[PDB]
C-alpha cells in the first residue's frame, strides 16, 4: 500500500468498511496486515478515526461511539455512505446485550438507553427485534423465550447436551475395548 | 456460634435466628481429599526412578 | 602444512560418514536416523571451522562425485580461494571407502553412492554459511544450487529425512536478507521462496514422509505472521495435516506458539492460552531454548489479561529471566488496581520493548480490558451499588455511560451481573451453587475422557520398543 | 516460574547431544536469546532489592502487601477522624 | 557471644523512622557505649553500610547527607586505635597458647579448645568471617560430640547477627544432621529456638508457631536470646496460624506466657489482642491492633517483614468469626461496633473480598453487609477438582517425556 | 460419578507406572544387543590362538 498520496485516506477507508459490516474478526486480521507498514511511517492521522471507533465499542461505551460519527460529519468529505450504516451498528449492539441485561423500560427510557432520534423509531426497532410492547413497554423477556424455543426445535441437542444414560455407556465401553 | 453447640446465623438487619444443625460435609468428599493428596506426590517419586531414561 | 591438515580434518569427517550411510542404503529405522543427525551436526559445525575452509572441497573430490565438487569450488572462491592440496594425487584414494567403493569397482562403474553422499555434502554447504555467518552469494548460490536437485531426486524415504534439515538454513538466511537490506526484488524473492515449501508440502505428503511434512509448515508460518496476514496463516492450518508421527517435540513446540499468536487474535483466547502452556511443556527447558522459553512466557501473560485473568506475580518474581519480565510485571500490576492512568502511562515507557516481541498488538486492547477488571472489582465488593458511587470511584463520565459499559460485559457473562436502569442500582446476579444443576456431569465427562487418552497412549508406544529388542541378537 | 510446577519441567527435560540442535534452531527463529539483549537495550533492568523485603528474586514466598500501599497510616487515620466524629455524635 | 542480639534490635531502632525519636535516641546512646566496650567496630561498618540511603550517611566513612538523623552512629578514629590494640592482645593469647598445647601431651582436645575460643572473641567482635575458619578447625578435631554441636550453633548465632537468611540455614542443616547423633535434648531445645527465629522471618508461620510455643515450656537462655523477645515473638505466630480453638489451648491458657505477666510493654501489646479477638470484644479491639504493630512489629527486625501481613489478616481473622455467626449485619452496626465509621468500613472492606477472603457482599443501596460464603457441596468440589487439575496435567508431562526416549 | 472420577485418576498412574518400566527394560536391552558385536571378537580371536 502505495506510493501515492491518496493512501492516508484510501487505507483509512479500508477500515472504516469493515465496522460498518460489523466484523471485529475481520478488521483485525486486515489491521495487522496494515500495522507494520503504517505505524510511525504515516502515523494515525486520519487512521485515528476507524481505530478509536473500535475502541469505543470494545470498551462497551457506545455513548463515545455515537458522538464520534456526529462529530466526524463536521469533516464530511465521503464519510456519508458509511456513517448512515454505523449508526445502525450502534443501536443493534446495544439491543443484543440489553436482553440479559433488564426485563423491561418504558417508550422514554428505551430512546434515552439505545438513542431512538425520533418516537415512531422507538416502536419501529423493536418488531424487527422482535419485542412486543405491552402498555407502552417493551419487553426484553420475551426474546429470551423466543431463544428458548429455537434451541429446542434443534435435533443436535440429544447427544450435545447428552442424556445421563449416554454418558454412563460411553464411560463404560472405553475400559471393554 | 463459635462455641458451636447449635450454629447458626443471627440476623441483625432482619432481627431473627435461624438454627441450622445440619451436616457441614459428606463422608466420601473427606477420604476424597486424602487419596488424590497422596496421588500428587507419588507422581513425582515415580519420575525420580523413570528419570534413568534421561 | 596443508595436506596434512586436511587428511586429519577429512578422517573425522570419513567416521561421521559412515554412521549415516548404513542407516540409508539399508533402508531406515524412521526415529533412531532422525536423531543421529542432530548429534551429527554439533561435531561438523566445529570440523569445518578448524583446519581450513577447503577441507570441505578436498573431501568431495575423495569420495566419488558425479560433479558436485564444482558447486564446493564456487563456494570456495566467495570465502577467499583455496585450491592447493584438494586435487587428485592429495585428494584421491578409492581403497577402504565403500563410499567410493575399491579401485577396481569404480573402473567396472556398476557401483552408486553419488546419490546419497550429494545429499550429505549439500550439509556441508548449508553449514558452511551457517558457520560464516555471512550472507551475500551465500545466500543466494545455496538456495540456488541444492533446490533443484532435491526435485531431481524421485523423493524416497530415506532421502527425505535428510533434506528435511536443508531448508532451516535456506529460510534463516532469507529472512536476515530481508531484514537487513530494503528493496523490492526482497519482496519478490520472498513469493518464490513460500511457493517452493507449499510444492513440496504436497509431494512429501504422497510419499507419508513427516519430518519434510512438518518442517515446511512451521516455516512457512513464521512468514505469514511477520507480514501479519492472518488470513493466509487460518487457510493453512484448516488444510490440517500436520504431523505427530515421526517427529521431533521440538517442533510441536514450534507449531503450537503460531496458534496461539493466530487464535489469540481472532478473538478466542480460552484455546490460544490452552496452546501456549503446552507449547511451553512440549518444548525442552534449557539456556539454549532461552528463546523460546523467554516469548512463550511474555506471550502468555499477555493472554491471560486479554482474558481477564491476571498471572501470578510470583511467576515473575521466580523466574530468573525477571529483568526482562519488567515491563509486564508493570502491565500486570496496572490491570489488577484498574486505573486507566497507570495503563497509559505505562505504555509509553516500553513501547518498543513490546513491538519487539509483538506483544504491543496484545496491548492496544487491553485499553478495554482496564474498565472490565476494574468492574469485576465493583461486582465483587458491592452486590447493590447506585450509578452515581461506580461513577465516583472510577472517574465515568456519565450515570448513561457506566450503564452502557456494564450491559456490554455482561452480554459476554464475565461479570454476570444485570441492571435496574429504572431503580438505579446494578445488582450482581452471581451466586454460584452449581451441584445442584446438572453441570459438573459435564466437568465429569472431560476428566473421564482425559484419563482415558493416556490408557491408550501408553499401551501403543510400550510394545513397540520390545519387539526390535528379542528380534535381535543379544548376549 | 513457568505454568504448573517448574521444577517438574527442570527435572523432565535436560541437555543430550540430540536435543542440541533442536534448542538452538528453535531458538533462531524465536531470535536471540533476549535475557542477554535486554540489559544492552535498556542499560540495565532495575530490580527493586532496597524497596522491598521478599525481593524481585524471591527469597520464599512473596508478600502481596507491595501492591498495596502501608495501611498502617491509613488505619492509625481511620481511627483519629471516628473519634472526634464518635465524641460529637 | 550474648551482646549480638542486644546490639542488632538496638540498631534496628534507628533505621525505622515510624518509631518515635525519642525511643531512637535512648536506644542508640546504651549501644554506641557498647559498641566502644566489646570492639563492634566491624559490625559497626557493616550497619551504615546495609541500607544504603536513609541513615548511614553521618560517619566518616560516608559523606554526610541530611538524611541521618543520628550521629550517633558516627565513628571515632580513636575507635580504631583501640580496635587493633585489643585485636592484637587477645589474638596474641590464643597463638601462644596453641604453640605452648602442640607439646604437651593429648594436643588433639587442647588445641581444639584454643579454636574454641577464637571464635569467641570474633563473635565478640562482630567479625563472621575469620570466626567461620577457626570454629571449622574445632569441628575437624577430637572434642565431645555434643560440643560439636555447639560450634555449628555460635556460627549459626552470627549468621543472625549480619542477618542472611541463607547462612543460617546451611548451619542449621549440618545441626540438624548431627542432632539424633548426639541425642542431645539440651542441644534441641536451643534448636527449636535458633530454628524458631529463622522460620519468624521466613513467611511460613505454621512452623515458627509449633517451635516458638514449644520451646516456652522448657526454654534455654545458656548462649541464647532473652525469654522476653522469645515469649512476644511466639504469642505473636500463634495469633495467625491458630484457630479459636487451639488458641485458648496454647496461648490464653499457656501457665508459662501467664506468669511472666506484663512487665515488657511489648508483651502486654500483643496480650491484649489476643483476649479482645477471644472474648468477642470489637470496640477496643481496633485502637489494640494500632498499639500492637507501633511497639511490637516495627522494633522487631524479623516482624518488620510480616509487619503489613499481620494488619491485613487480623481484620481478615476478626471478620471472620463475624460473618459466620451472622447471616446479615448492617454497615452501620459493624463499623460502630469495630469503632470506625460507615466511610472508613467501606475502604476496609474493599481490600480483602476482592481477593476472595471473606466471601461477602455490602449492599450500598439497602445499607445492609449481607453474608454469602458457600459451605455447600459446590465449594467443596471446587476444592477436589482443583487436586485432580495439577495431577492429570503431571501425568501428561511425566508420560509424554518417557515416551519420547 | 465424583468417586468415579477419583478412582480413574488413580489407574492412570498404574497404567503410566507400567510404561515407565517397561522402557527401563528397552534401555538395558540397547546396551545388552550391542556388547554381543565387541564380545565376537573376543571369541573369534580365542579360535586363531588355541
Amino acid at each position: 500500500l502505495s506510493e501515492s498520496d491518496k493512501k492516508s485516506k484510501l487505507i483509512s477507508l479500508y477500515l472504516l468498511n469493515l465496522l460498518s459490516q460489523n466484523n471485529t474478526t475481520k478488521f483485525h486480521s486486515e489491521l495487522q496486515y496494515l500495522d507494520k507498514h503504517i505505524k510511525n511511517l504515516e502515523d494515525d492521522s486520519l487512521l485515528s478515526y476507524p481505530i478509536k471507533l473500535d475502541r469505543w465499542l470494545m470498551e462497551g461505551s457506545y455513548q463515545k461511539a455515537w458522538d464520534l460519527l456526529q462529530s466526524g460529519s463536521q469533516n464530511i468529505s465521503e464519510f456519508d455512505s458509511f456513517t448512515d450504516i454505523l449508526k445502525s451498528a450502534i443501536r443493534d449492539e446495544i439491543a443484543k446485550n440489553t436482553e440479559l441485561s433488564y426485563d423491561f423500560l418504558p417508550l422514554s427510557n428505551i430512546k434515552a438507553l439505545l438513542f431512538f432520534n425520533n418516537e415512531k423509531e422507538t416502536e419501529k426497532f423493536a418488531l424487527e427485534r422482535n419485542w412486543p410492547i405491552v402498555n407502552s413497554k417493551v419487553y426484553f423477556n420475551n426474546q429470551s423465550k423466543e431463544k428458548a424455543d429455537y434451541e429446542d426445535e434443534m435435533m443436535h441437542e440429544e447427544d450435545q447436551k447428552t442424556n445421563i444414560i449416554e454418558k454412563a455407556m460411553d464411560y463404560a465401553i472405553s475400559i471393554e475395548n | 456460634i463459635l462455641d458451636k453447640i447449635f450454629y447458626g446465623v443471627l440476623d441483625q438487619g432482619n432481627g431473627w435466628l435461624y438454627v441450622y444443625e445440619t451436616p457441614n460435609q459428606d463422608a466420601t468428599y473427606d477420604s476424597a481429599l486424602e487419596l488424590v493428596g497422596q496421588l500428587n506426590k507419588v507422581v513425582d517419586q515415580l519420575f525420580e526412578k523413570a528419570s534413568v531414561l534421561y | 602444512l596443508h595436506h596434512s591438515e586436511k587428511k586429519y580434518a577429512e578422517e573425522d569427517q570419513v567416521q561421521e560418514l559412515l554412521k549415516v550411510l548404513n542407516e540409508i542404503s539399508k533402508t531406515t529405522l524412521t526415529l533412531d536416523p532422525r536423531y543421529i543427525w542432530r548429534s551429527l551436526k554439533d561435531l561438523s559445525s566445529l570440523r569445518n571451522q578448524e583446519l581450513l575452509n577447503a577441507e570441505t572441497l578436498c573431501f568431495t573430490v575423495n569420495v566419488l562425485y558425479p560433479d558436485s565438487s564444482s558447486f564446493k569450488k564456487n563456494l570456495l572462491k566467495f570465502i577467499t580461494s583455496n585450491h592447493k592440496s584438494s586435487v587428485p594425487g592429495s585428494a584421491e584414494l578409492r581403497n577402504s571407502y565403500p563410499a567410493s567403493f575399491y579401485s577396481v569397482n569404480t573402473e567396472k562403474k556398476t557401483i552408486e553412492v553419488t546419490a546419497e553422499i550429494n545429499c550429505f555434502m549439500h550439509l556441508l554447504v548449508q553449514l558452511f554459511l551457517w558457520d560464516s555467518k555471512e550472507l551475500e552469494q551465500l545466500v543466494e548460490f545455496n538456495r540456488k544450487v541444492v533446490i533443484p536437485n532435491l526435485l531431481c531426486y524421485y523423493n524416497l524415504r530415506s532421502l527425505n529425512l535428510i533434506n528435511a534439515k536443508l531448508w532451516f538454513y535456506i529460510y534463516l538466511s532469507h529472512e536476515t536478507l530481508a531484514r537487513s537490506s530494503e528493496e523490492i526484488n526482497s519482496d519478490n524473492q520472498n513469493i518464490i521462496l513460500r511457493s517452493t515449501m507449499m510444492k513440496f508440502l504436497k509431494i512429501a505428503s504422497l510419499k507419508h514422509d513427516n519430518e519434510t511434512k512438518a518442517m515446511l509448515i512451521n516455516l512457512i508460518l513464521r512468514d505469514f505472521l511477520n507480514n501479519g496476514e492472518v488470513d493466509s496463516a487460518s487457510d493453512f492450518i484448516s488444510k490440517l495435516e500436520y504431523p505427530h508421527t515421526d517427529v521431533s517435540s521440538s517442533l510441536e513446540a514450534r507449531y503450537f506458539f503460531y496458534l496461539s499468536k493466530i487464535n489469540a487474535i481472532q478473538l478466542d483466547y480460552s484455546t490460544a492460552n490452552e496452546y501456549i502452556i503446552a507449547a511451553i511443556r512440549k518444548a525442552p527447558h534449557n539456556s539454549k531454548s532461552l528463546g523460546f522459553l523467554q516469548q512463550s512466557n511474555k506471550l502468555h501473560c499477555c493472554i491471560q489479561l486479554l482474558m481477564g485473568d491476571i498471572p501470578e506475580l510470583s511467576f515473575f518474581h521466580q523466574s530468573n529471566m525477571q529483568k526482562s519480565l519488567l515491563p509486564y510485571y508493570h502491565l500486570t500490576k496496572a490491570v489488577k488496581l484498574g486505573d486507566l492512568k497507570k495503563f497509559t502511562s505505562t505504555i509509553t515507557k516500553y513501547k518498543q520493548l513490546l513491538l519487539k516481541d509483538d506483544t504491543y498488538q496484545l496491548c492496544v486492547r487491553l485499553r478495554s480490558n482496564v474498565i472490565k477488571t476494574g468492574i469485576r472489582i465493583i461486582s465483587l465488593t458491592y452486590k447493590k451499588i447506585s450509578l452515581r458511587d461506580i461513577c465516583l470511584k472510577l472517574n465515568l463520565d456519565s450515570e448513561q455511560t457506566v450503564e452502557y459499559m456494564v450491559s456490554r460485559a455482561i452480554r459476554d457473562g464475565v461479570i454476570e451481573a444485570k441492571i435496574n436502569h429504572e431503580d438505579g442500582f446494578i445488582e450482581t446476579t452471581e451466586l454460584l451453587n452449581i451441584y445442584d444443576s446438572e453441570d459438573p456431569q459435564q466437568v465429569f465427562d472431560e476428566r473421564i475422557k482425559f484419563a482415558n487418552q493416556l490408557h491408550d497412549e501408553y499401551l501403543v508406544s510400550m510394545r513397540y520398543p520390545e519387539d526390535k529388542k528379542t528380534q535381535q541378537n543379544e548376549k | 516460574m513457568s505454568t504448573d510446577v517448574a521444577a517438574a519441567q527442570a527435572q523432565s527435560k535436560i541437555d543430550l547431544t540430540k536435543k542440541k540442535n533442536e534448542e538452538i534452531n528453535k531458538k533462531s527463529l524465536e531470535e536471540d536469546d533476549e535475557f542477554e539483549d535486554f540489559p544492552i537495550d535498556t542499560w540495565a533492568n532495575g530490580e527493586t532489592i532496597k524497596s522491598n523485603a521478599v525481593t524481585q528474586t524471591n527469597i520464599w514466598e512473596e508478600n502481596w502487601d507491595d501492591v498495596e500501599v502501608d495501611d498502617d497510616f491509613t488505619n492509625e487515620l481511620k481511627a483519629e477522624l471516628d473519634r472526634y466524629k464518635r465524641e460529637n455524635q | 557471644r550474648v551482646p549480638n542480639y542486644e546490639v542488632s534490635e538496638k540498631a534496628f531502632l534507628l533505621t525505622q523512622s515510624k518509631v518515635s525519636i525519642e525511643q531512637r535516641k535512648e536506644a542508640a546512646e546504651f549501644v554506641l557505649a557498647k559498641i566502644k566496650e566489646e570492639e563492634m567496630a566491624p559490625y559497626y561498618k557493616y550497619l551504615c553500610e546495609e541500607y544504603l540511603v536513609n541513615n548511614g550517611q553521618s560517619d566518616l566513612e560516608h559523606d554526610e547527607k541530611s538524611d541521618s538523623l543520628n550521629e550517633w552512629i558516627k565513628f571515632d578514629q580513636e575507635l580504631y586505635n583501640e580496635l587493633c590494640k585489643k585485636n592484637e592482645s587477645k589474638i596474641k593469647e590464643l597463638n601462644e597458647k596453641i604453640q605452648k598445647l602442640e607439646e604437651d601431651d593429648e594436643g588433639e582436645l587442647e588445641q581444639a579448645q584454643a579454636w574454641i575460643n577464637l571464635g569467641e572473641y570474633y563473635a565478640q567482635i562482630g567479625d563472621k568471617d575469620n570466626a567461620e575458619k577457626t570454629l571449622g578447625k574445632s569441628l575437624s578435631k577430637a572434642i565431645s560430640t555434643g560440643a560439636k554441636i555447639d560450634v555449628m550453633l555460635t556460627i549459626a548465632r552470627l549468621g543472625f547477627f549480619y542477618n542472611d537468611q541463607l547462612y543460617v540455614k546451611e548451619k542449621l542443616e549440618a545441626v540438624n544432621s548431627m542432632i539424633e547423633k548426639g541425642g542431645d535434648w539440651e542441644r534441641r531445645n536451643r534448636y527449636k529456638t535458633y530454628y524458631g527465629i529463622h522460620c519468624l522471618a521466613v513467611r511460613n508461620f505454621k512452623e515458627a508457631a509449633k517451635l516458638l510455643v514449644d520451646s516456652l515450656a522448657t526454654f534455654t537462655s545458656i548462649e541464647l536470646t532473652s525469654y522476653e523477645s522469645i515469649a512476644t515473638y511466639a504469642s505473636v505466630t500463634g495469633l495467625f496460624t491458630l484457630e479459636r480453638t487451639d488458641l485458648k489451648s496454647k496461648v490464653i491458657d499457656s501457665p508459662e506466657l501467664l506468669s511472666l505477666i506484663s512487665t515488657t510493654a511489648a508483651l502486654q501489646s500483643i496480650s491484649s489482642l489476643t483476649i479482645s479477638l477471644y472474648a468477642s470484644d470489637y470496640a477496643s479491639y481496633f485502637p489494640y491492633l494500632l498499639e500492637t504493630y507501633a511497639n511490637v512489629l516495627i522494633p522487631c527486625k524479623y516482624l518488620n517483614r510480616h509487619a503489613d501481613f499481620f494488619v491485613r489478616e487480623m481484620r481478615r481473622k476478626v471478620y471472620a468469626q463475624l460473618l459466620e455467626s451472622y447471616k446479615t449485619l448492617s454497615l452501620k452496626s459493624m463499623a460502630s461496633a469495630f469503632g470506625v465509621s460507615v466511610a472508613f468500613l467501606d475502604n476496609d472492606l474493599g481490600k480483602f473480598i476482592p481477593n476472595k477472603q471473606l466471601n461477602c457482599v455490602i449492599d450500598r443501596v439497602n445499607g445492609i453487609v449481607e453474608t454469602n460464603r458457600p459451605d455447600n457441596k459446590n465449594a467443596q468440589y471446587h476444592l477436589l477438582v482443583k487436586q485432580g487439575d495439577g495431577l492429570l496435567t503431571k501425568l501428561q508431562k511425566y508420560g509424554a517425556a518417557v515416551r519420547l526416549t | 460419578i465424583n468417586i468415579s472420577n477419583n478412582l480413574q485418576k488413580a489407574l492412570t498412574v498404574k497404567t503410566n507406572d507400567e510404561l515407565m518400566v517397561i522402557y527401563i527394560s528397552n534401555l538395558v536391552r540397547s546396551i545388552i544387543a550391542f556388547d554381543d558385536l565387541i564380545e565376537n571378537k573376543i571369541q573369534n580371536k580365542k579360535i586363531q590362538e588355541q
